[PDB]
C-alpha cells in the first residue's frame, strides 16, 4: 500500500483558496 | 495478450460528460460565473488529465468508473472535513 | 456521513443509463 498525491500543487492551491469559509468582529469593552 | 477489451462500449458523450461531473465535484465552485473564470481551466485540464490516466489504469468499464469515483470521492470528501467540517 | 457519500458513488455511474440505458439486456 501507498499514500501518494492525486492533487498538483498549482490546482491544489485554487481549490484550498476557495473551499473554506470565515467570520468577523469588532466590539470593545470601552463605555 | 491483453485483458483490455472495453473501450468499444464508451462513447464521445460519455467522455465527455464524466469530465464535465468530474470537475463538478473536483471543485463545486462558490457561484456559477467562478465556472467560466481563466483559472478554472487549470482544474479542467487537470480533471480531462487524470480521466485519461484513470482509463488506462483499468482492464474493464467498472473498474474505470470505479477508479474515477474513488479519486472523485477523496478530492470531495477531503477538503469537506478539512475546510468544510461545519457546513 | 452516508447519505452523500452512496450520492457520489452513484452520480457518476448512473451516466451510462442517462446516456443509452439498460434495456438492451
Amino acid at each position: 500500500s501507498d499514500d501518494g498525491n492525486i492533487l498538483p500543487s498549482d490546482i491544489m492551491d485554487f481549490v484550498l483558496k476557495n473551499t473554506p469559509s470565515m467570520q468577523a468582529l469588532g466590539e470593545s469593552p470601552e463605555s | 495478450g491483453v485483458r483490455k477489451g472495453w473501450h468499444e462500449h464508451v462513447t464521445q458523450d460519455l467522455r465527455s460528460h464524466l469530465v464535465h461531473k468530474l470537475v463538478q465535484a473536483i471543485f463545486p465552485t462558490p457561484d456559477p460565473a467562478a465556472l467560466k473564470d481563466r483559472r478554472m481551466e487549470n482544474l479542467v485540464a487537470y480533471a480531462k488529465k487524470v480521466e485519461g490516466d484513470m482509463y488506462e489504469s483499468a482492464n474493464s468499464r467498472d473498474e474505470y468508473y470505479h477508479l474515477l469515483a474513488e479519486k472523485i470521492y477523496k478530492i470531495q470528501k477531503e477538503l469537506e472535513e478539512k475546510r468544510r467540517s461545519r457546513l | 456521513k452516508e447519505k452523500r457519500i452512496k450520492e457520489l458513488e452513484l452520480l457518476l455511474m448512473s451516466t451510462e443509463n442517462e446516456l443509452k440505458g439498460q434495456q438492451a439486456l
